[PDB]
């Protein structure tokens, strides 16, 4: 995986 | 009727979708500029679909339960269901008139040749096209649009998705306040078989979602496509 910008957007 | 819990559910999805959602569509001109005269229209699509992204997001947090689940299951849901939302959220700017998406001026009314522009073929935009009229058709109240994106959001069956009988349970609860409001508050004959028929729009979303994934890894697989893209829209669908 790996998502830091739709993790960040998560919140 | 609609129980206190089911009107609350229905206030904050239709608070969700304005903070959410510009009907002006200002920010549209903060997009790299269309081109009409190659994928003339990738760049301008490209932050089009990377906005609504952000947006799709913004709206999905709100979404009551949403909250409770885990980061890699909401990470999976969004994944997963962001072109089927961007193509239900679009159906408010789609007109039958024209058969195109018309955000408020000519630079920003998008058709049939301008999404060819962005690397897609009829094998995509004829059945894309085919949904937006059938969606169009339906005369949704706002209230079940915006119960519609939500249910798509928080699908159990999303592959990957590891706590199943949450999600299922969070999208039950949607989906039975539609019920539920389409039997309270949508007069017939609007409402003959209004749900099942908002359920399958769900189905031909997989599909489309699925020819879209197909076209979108053959675009990104050619570098200088991928280079026209942003950064969220390439962790988000791929590359
Ligand atoms: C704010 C919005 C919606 O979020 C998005 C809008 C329109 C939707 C369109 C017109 C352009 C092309 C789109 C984004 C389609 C998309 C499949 C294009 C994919 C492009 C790429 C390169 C990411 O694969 C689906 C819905 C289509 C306009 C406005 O209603």
């Amino acid at each position: 995986k790996n998502h830091p910008m739709l993790m960040n957007l998560l919140k | 009727k609609l129980s206190e819990e089911q009107q609350h559910i229905i206030a904050i999805l239709l608070d969700a979708h304005h903070k959410t959602y510009d009907p002006t569509y200002a920010d549209f001109r903060d997009f790299r500029p269309p081109v009409r005269m190659p994928l003339s229209m990738l760049p301008h699509l490209a932050d089009l679909v990377s906005y609504s992204i952000q947006k799709v997001i913004g709206f999905a947090k709100m979404i009551p339960g949403f909250r409770d689940l885990t980061s890699d299951d909401q990470i999976v849901l969004l994944k997963s269901s962001a072109i089927e939302v961007i193509m239900l959220r679009s159906n408010q700017s789609f007109t039958m008139d024209d058969m195109s998406w018309d955000c408020g001026s000519q630079d920003y009314k998008y058709d049939v040749t301008d999404v060819s522009k962005a690397g897609h073929t009829l094998e995509l935009i004829e059945p894309l096209i085919k949904f937006q009229v059938g969606l169009k058709k339906l005369n949704l109240h706002e209230e079940e649009h915006v119960l519609l994106m939500a249910i798509c959001i928080v699908s159990p069956d999303r592959p990957g998705v590891q706590d199943a009988k949450l999600v299922e349970a969070i999208q039950d609860r949607l989906s039975n306040t539609l019920q539920t409001y389409i039997r309270c508050r949508h007069p017939p004959p609007g409402s003959h078989q209004l749900y099942a028929k908002m359920i399958q729009k769900l189905a031909d979303l997989r599909s489309l979602n699925e020819e879209h994934s197909k076209q979108y890894r053959s675009l990104s697989f050619q570098p200088e496509n991928s280079m026209k893209l942003t950064p969220l829209v390439l962790e988000v669908f791929g590359n």
